């Protein structure tokens, strides 16, 4: 399980242009500290960029949720065997949309067996929308309050607001209590 | 017999119906696994092996084959139903009457074949990938099948650890509780803390010899118990506990332990599992078990040879337990003989015809 | 609902054996900061350290000197026997109780009802197996007079019963020790042919 | 016997098929390592070996070979099939009848080899890298393979060491926890804290030579228990305690020594286990002792000796263990003795029959 | 499930000129940063946006309460397969309007079943009204009191009146005491 | 086991002129000291530099977790013995990708065997991507908000944010719970 993304965020996506009015290459480089801060706390992808889920061993026969939550259109499932013959395979499960637990539920049988060294990996657009005025707009502005934070301070400085940073992104955290077997 | 058409296609005719499964899965972990259920069965089936049969054929029984002799046949027949459910036997036979040889085949390697009508049509002894395929298309029937009873399968009987397999797998784990606890765990007798002048400081490898040298020689062992210890500045012993001790699982592995013993028959006297007395003086706890769980079990599988080696023979021969030659019976033997020995009204003709000794 | 409670509970110290952590104790690590995790080099250390000096049968009471930062918290495991222990045993005793076997037999664990198996197997072959008994076999009594012209009669014989010796003996000895009435009349009182 | 070509080769046919393993792992450890099962099983082998048998080639086993004797041999045979389930005894003749010779060879350095038709063909002995090869392909065998039942494998028997080789773990770690504790654990009677006039400071040698002399003189010892102990400003006595002191898994290493004597059978009576009593005052501990697991285990060991030994001499021989020479059953022949006697209806020469008497 | 909205607010229907008389571009980008704060903490709509529950499996049998609110005309019940044939039902079930549970309670009978791999999905305009005068004003006003929090101060920066934010839509939120089985 | 490092990171590859924007030999050496100081703190490696992990004795059969946690492209295991005749070994493992445990999963078998006194080392080029353009942001955003504090105050003086150094590398240390035997 590695999930390193396909492509980056262009830059021309993000709202530089309205991040300026909220206060080039100094403001961008503080939306995606805080984007990237904020996927990271919310397990999100907000900007619906590619993905590359790379797992050695599935963990279920029904499931293996994927991290990155807002999902649409696995793309493929490639079987990979050891020498890289790279063989696709095309059906057997479903991609099931949902915020909470985004799973291949398999098609009533157990899901594409993995060769021997040969590393399944499923390449997926996860995420809200294309461009910016897709996104929810209160983990939109959970963006703006903390790049606005990094941008006015520069070295881990001291200084809560009703509805901040955290009480923003404390909805799309990804609520867990297994820390079971299965 | 009429169901016997319906029931046989519904189940698929003329294929092999494999055993019920994870049969093997509870032989491994449950008669080899711990010693309650490995107990409780040799037990019983030295139990039934050591009661005498009469014949109401008895060289075939006491010498069987060139291996196990009469009581090891037994011993190795009830211990496949007791463990699986099912008894299978073998005979071969030259002759075409009164079989040479009797072999207890193994029931986790034995699977039925139903057919056309109502009763088997033969047996699978699938070895590895080869099968045999026994014949039942005739008279003599070469597989003699003891079943115990099983409420919704038609081909097998049900084992005593199918009913207990949670119990063992209670006593299994609980006791492979304290067998890990006592492998890796980790109590220690204390701590001695080092905060040091800050909040947090390492003690030097000049200073850590010279703590271990006093605490190995001056401070630990039988004959160091009690050392003052001086404690500087910054230095402290905290000693730790160890506050579970005793009793990990303890009158959860023995309540397991109890209803192992409560599926197979074997009162909880006789094993020696630790329980409030049931039973008062053995007397009586060996009574009950030849009575509830031996005798009962040992009829069914002398009945069952009674009939199967019978269509060898031409005739019917009948061949159940003589409990009469069984030590566990004579607390209630000797009530009989005290009840119309001292019934002094009748006379001594009619009181040697009520005991079973031939008036004279 | 008595086998439903018999088999979770059973269950319940089954799963619990195999889903369920306890440690013996926990190395915090705090660190200079509020939080810090230990290098690999100081990781490899620390459990060469533990799993040869510490764990064990044989290393059950070594120091562990504690630097600043370490500490050693030991952890307990505070309901240890007994989970469902004494609702297990009253569920299983309100089973026995339906198909009507006393927990002597079975060997079910409870306070004594009966004394000495004489009666616990007395009663048993009289609540609960002879009343059962002599409902099938006068079934098969009068479905079996169907085949055959002549009604038939089909029911249990007490005398080739071992568990009714305790009622047979001090039936014997009422009538025995009755001197009063004669031989030929105390044969009758059996079930005994007079001679 | 038909099984006998298909089960032998899904084996390998011709190669040996060796132990189970693990057994030597057991022998060190579960009867050299721990006193439960060591005595458990130099009890069983000490109770069949007094056992006299009788003959339905007495001077062969009164007297075997040039070293162990007739109580030693069967000593060192039982306590093969307590250990490693299988009883092996070579017998060298140069005699074409009746060996002159009985040794029991060890099982350990011992493995099968099944070949082509169901009964091994051979055995080989195999000590450091060099094999004996014993041959089956004759009539005397020169092996007798005596086995205790095992339902899963084929060719040799369960030791009642396999089924409790956890609880001999735990007896032997639980005994091992509180050996270790008692030589590795700091407990001090308490602790003489020196902080000073700072948050830390150290005391002089001037000082730490005073200290020391005030405590090992005034403070220490038996003499010295309750000395006031005046403390300066900045000294402090901090008595330390020890908290579990009795009891580190005491009542799980009784239920594991409890454990292992129901495995071999062995009541826990008579080895001096501490538990409930299940059995009342040893006339009827030691008389389940010799029913349930000495004369069923005799029963099997004699009656492999009678056909075994029958191979050698031609009459068939019957060799069977004599219950009337055993003290431990006589609460039941007492009670035989009585029954019988007080029976005065029948005749004098009929009840010197009923007890296995000449008739005079 | 999803639910994902069908159509965003215009903001036309966003009271931008009564929150700059309270205090158009950056008005506008945080009345919607605080009317999304508000729905997410209370589970409300207050626009009566469209949305689209999109779901795997029902809950219960005469059940699956609706997450939103307050709800009125479920549009459809669009009863999918794998192949995406869009087989509408219109009978069987009714929508219950209820402010505390919004439901769809069936007709006596078991709801709607879902083949292998069609996920069924519900249309519904949940909200309180199409304008921004049709609210409960307590809910407006505290949308109001938080929106010109954002306006007031950037980032997450420091400063409890009587009726503030939190006391306003403590009365809207879902009160729930259900962590169990069903 | 010692995992020294094949070479350093030329320094050319650092961003030296886009710290400067944020806030040359003493900039430079500001974000060394605070790449090392994240690097220490999560156990990752964040410029892709070589290693050499030399160690004495395998842990496991089908094991031996490498603690630079993101890895990519085990160059060889060199199987050494002890006068150093240092003939390399080719088959029988698999590197397999893990950001949890980046692991040697062996091929179904045990790993290959050291020699009395040949200690085995592998050599692995560990981290994200040769470029500072290539990490994940949050962990290149955390390096500035370190490095700029060594910048601005010299000696360990006095001055907590919502997304600091420490809420920001939280989520890439290492959680490990067992302290045991294996």
């Amino acid at each position: 399980m590695m999930l390193n993304e396909v492509t980056a965020v262009p830059g021309t996506a993000l709202p530089v242009a309205e991040f300026r009015d909220h206060l080039d290459a100094a403001l961008l480089s503080y939306l995606r500290a805080a984007i990237a801060a904020i996927e990271g706390r919310t397990a999100k992808a907000l900007i619906s960029r590619g993905f590359r889920l790379a797992l050695t061993a599935w963990r279920w026969g029904d499931m293996q949720t994927l991290p990155i939550a807002p999902v649409a259109t696995v793309t493929a499932l490639r079987l990979v065997d050891a020498a890289g013959v790279e063989t696709p395979v095309a059906a057997g499960w479903r991609l099931v949309p949902d915020m909470a637990r985004p799973r291949i539920e398999a098609l009533g049988a157990m899901l594409p067996m993995i060769p021997t060294g040969g590393r399944v990996e499923i390449d997926f657009t996860a995420g809200f929308g294309a461009s910016w005025s897709a996104l929810p707009v209160d983990l939109a502005q959970a963006v703006f309050l903390l790049a606005a934070q990094y941008y006015e301070l520069r070295h881990d400085g001291a200084a809560a607001m009703p509805f901040g940073v955290m009480a923003l992104i404390e909805r799309w955290r990804t609520v867990r209590v297994l820390g079971g077997r299965p | 017999s009429v169901t016997g058409r319906i029931v046989a296609m519904a189940s698929g005719a003329g294929r092999p119906v494999w055993g019920p499964r994870d049969t093997v899965s509870l032989m491994r972990t449950g008669f080899a696994g711990n010693p309650v259920g490995f107990r409780s069965v040799k037990l019983i089936a030295e139990a039934t092996a050591a009661v005498p049969l009469i014949c109401q054929v008895l060289d075939l029984l006491r010498r069987p084959n060139a291996g196990q002799g009469r009581a090891e046949l037994f011993e190795a027949l009830i211990g496949q139903i007791l463990l699986s459910g099912n008894g299978y036997l073998e005979a071969v036979c030259p002759e075409p009457g009164v079989p040479r040889e009797l072999h207890v085949l193994r029931s986790d390697r034995m699977a039925v074949v139903p057919g056309a009508d109502g009763w088997p049509v033969g047996y699978d002894y699938t070895v590895g990938g080869r099968k045999h395929r026994f014949d039942m298309t005739g008279h003599p029937d070469p597989i003699c099948h003891i079943k115990s009873f099983h409420p919704t399968d038609d081909h097998y009987g049900l084992s005593p650890m199918q009913a207990a397999a949670v119990a063992l797998d209670v006593h299994n784990a609980a006791s492979a509780w304290s067998k890990a606890l006592l492998d890796n765990a980790a109590r220690p007798s204390g701590a001695i803390i080092y905060k040091g002048a800050d909040g947090q400081g390492v003690l030097a490898p000049e200073q850590y010899e010279r703590l271990i040298f006093e605490m190995e020689t001056h401070h630990q062992g039988a004959r160091n118990a009690g050392r003052p210890m001086l404690l500087e500045g910054g230095l402290d012993w905290k000693p730790m506990g160890f506050s579970p001790s005793d009793m990990e699982f303890h009158e959860t592995k023995a309540a397991a332990a109890r209803e192992i013993a409560l599926a197979f028959g074997v009162p909880p006297m006789l094993i020696g599992i630790p329980g409030d007395a049931t039973y008062a003086n053995y007397a009586e706890a060996n009574r009950a078990f030849y009575r509830l769980t031996v005798l009962p079990l040992l009829t069914r599988v002398s009945a069952a040879l009674a009939w199967w080696l019978s269509g060898y023979l031409g005739a019917q021969i009948e061949l159940k337990p003589d409990l009469d030659q069984v030590p566990a019976l004579a607390v209630e033997r000797d009530q009989l003989w005290a009840r119309i020995g001292a019934a002094g009204f009748l006379s001594n003709s009619e009181k040697r015809v009520l005991l079973g000794l031939p008036p004279t």
